[PDB]
């Protein structure tokens, strides 16, 4: 089913953040990687589609990344999909759905 | 001002920023209608901020005539030059992460600043930054620095990154203002410079290729420490670091846990992907809430029933036949122990609150004692193995199906080997001659509160001669 061999901890996110960023959140695995090397990407409105970039996955070790502080009065709310494939571009996992929430 | 850009005339905005979105970005900050319309230099000179992050500018030429601008934001654009920040002398933080900037020459002249941030850019050459004294922030990570010799008199920074071909850390000796470093993703293996940097709270230096780490024995005021993805193996300087909150030891060669014993301010650790057999030292650790041990070597997890507070846990990659030491950790809502040798679940019905259950490749036959953990989300069910106890061969041999869905039904078998037949709750070969063995499979769907699985599996069945 959806969750499959994905490997996740809940993500906490606290606004105002002191640096240096980019700065781990959590780091992202699926267990299809005793088979082969896996590559991690994230999609969604703060990742691939604006805002751009204010979250990162490092593709080899699946590192999860917020590259700025949020304010949670300002976007409070994220929803993002993370994905991994193998050296041939094949998903090995379906993408899952990660809701991020701006706490104090 | 000395130094400085002025325009004499009033200028249309077109003409002084000449970057169409740039034109459009300074349209609003100036109160204007049109791009075409004129200012003034007392116009220009209202501008002490700019957050023009995210808005496709190639270039910030005009940005030199805004000579009152303090702050800026101009990270996640396309800038290669910035040639026009030379005199902005008042500037204090720059964020401009996120572009293509090669050369940082311009920024060399900017003593005022007290952060920097320029993380994913195309900088190889740190020098320009030699003489940034007042810096209290500077990140360089995802760039080409392999020298940090630049850095030897920023002995005001309190926060640093860099990246990402550096393996000559001594540049570092003289900044113990330093904090919070974060050298991740470099080629270092000597960190015995750290030694020097006795007021850092925050160390993240993951995947790197340290071997030593009795540089960090005097770094008493020591928080978070990262050293995933190195060499570690011998880790008793860590005994030393009694302030640790939050370690991360995950991708190493660690066996001896001994060292970790005492650090009871410890609410996460991660220790998954080492050869770690022996969890006794963790038994004191009672304040963690997330504890990784996947990809180990564990067999005796009994230890883990004193960690009370644990509301994350990862066993997955171990030879664990006993699961019923997280069975009193009520509090858990994320468990994964995929690829281990446990049949018995039912003990994990007291984990009431659990969301996440991952459980795949075990030998679980039945799944009726998960049935009430309704506010599971996400499960994982599939590619489950086992062997049967021996039953005596016959010409026409029967055994009872024992795969058990949540309901209490059993599963009919997807696939029979020698072609054996179902007959609830049967499975019946009749066998041209004596074999040593028959085999089955299942593959059901299921759900369990929101969280969908395949259950499946293959199951022998020896038959003694």
């Amino acid at each position: 089913g959806p969750l499959g061999s994905w490997v996740i901890p809940p993500i906490s996110c606290p606004e105002n953040e002191k640096g240096p960023f980019p700065k781990n959140l959590v780091q992202i695995k699926s267990n299809k990687d005793k088979e082969g090397k896996v590559f991690y990407s994230i999609t969604g409105q703060g990742a691939d589609t604006p805002p751009v970039g204010v979250f990162i996955i490092e593709r080899e070790t699946g590192w999860l990344k917020v590259t700025e502080p949020l304010d949670r009065e300002r976007i409070a709310t994220y929803t993002l999909f993370s994905h991994a494939v193998s050296s041939n571009g094949n998903a090995v996992e379906d993408p899952m759905e990660i809701l991020i929430t701006v706490t104090d | 001002p000395l130094g400085s850009a002025t325009i004499t005339q009033d200028t249309p905005i077109n003409q002084i920023f000449t970057d169409t979105a740039l034109a459009e970005k300074m349209k609003t900050v100036l109160g204007k209608t049109n791009v075409t319309d004129t200012v003034s230099q007392t116009d220009l000179d209202q501008v002490t901020t700019l957050q023009a992050d995210r808005l496709g500018i190639k270039s910030i030429d005009g940005v030199e005539y805004l000579n009152n601008l303090t702050q800026i934001n101009f990270s996640n654009n396309q800038l290669t030059d910035i040639t026009p920040l030379k005199n902005l002398t008042k500037l204090v933080d720059i964020l401009m992460n996120n572009n293509q900037i090669a050369d940082i020459t311009p920024l060399a002249n900017l003593t005022n600043l007290t952060g920097l941030t320029l993380f994913n850019n195309q900088i190889t050459d740190i020098d320009p930054l030699k003489n940034l004294t007042n810096l209290n922030r500077l990140e360089l990570s995802s760039n080409t620095i392999s020298d940090i010799s630049a850095l030897s008199g920023l002995t005001s920074l309190q926060q640093l990154s860099f990246g990402n071909q550096v393996t000559d850390l001594k540049p570092l000796a003289n900044l113990t203002t330093l904090e919070r470093l974060d050298i991740s993703s470099n080629k270092v293996s000597d960190i015995s410079v750290l030694a020097k940097l006795t007021n850092l709270e925050s160390l993240i230096a993951t995947n790197n290729q340290i071997s030593d780490i009795t540089p960090l024995g005097i770094l008493t005021n020591l928080d978070e420490l990262s050293l995933n993805g190195n060499q570690l193996k011998d880790i008793g300087t860590l005994a030393s670091l009694t302030n640790l909150t939050d370690l991360d030891l995950a991708n190493n060669q660690i066996s001896n846990l001994a060292p970790l014993s005492g650090l009871t301010k410890l609410t996460e650790l991660k220790l998954g992907a080492n050869q770690i057999s022996n969890i006794s030292p963790l038994a004191g650790l009672t304040a963690l809430t997330n504890l990784e041990l996947n990809e180990n070597q564990l067999e005796d997890i009994s230890p883990i029933s004193n960690l009370k507070n644990l509301t994350y846990l990862t066993l997955y990659f171990n030879n664990i036949s006993d699961i019923s030491p997280v069975s009193s950790l009520t509090k858990l809502q994320r468990l994964f122990f995929a690829n281990n040798k446990v049949s018995d679940v039912s003990s994990l019905a007291n984990l009431t609150n659990i969301n996440w259950l991952s459980a795949g490749h075990n030998q679980i036959s039945d799944l009726t004692p998960l049935a009430n953990l309704t506010r599971i989300t996400q499960l994982g069910l599939n590619d489950q193995a086992w062997t049967n106890a021996p039953v005596n061969y016959k010409a026409n041999v029967s055994i009872p199906n024992t795969v058990k869905n949540v309901t209490g039904a059993l599963i009919a078998p997807a696939t029979i080997s020698d072609g054996g037949s179902y007959t609830e709750p049967d499975i019946t070969w009749n066998l041209p001659s004596y074999t040593n063995e028959v085999s089955y499979t299942f593959s059901q769907p299921v759900t369990i509160g929101k969280g969908t699985t395949t259950f499946s599996g293959t199951v022998t069945q020896p038959l003694k001669g």
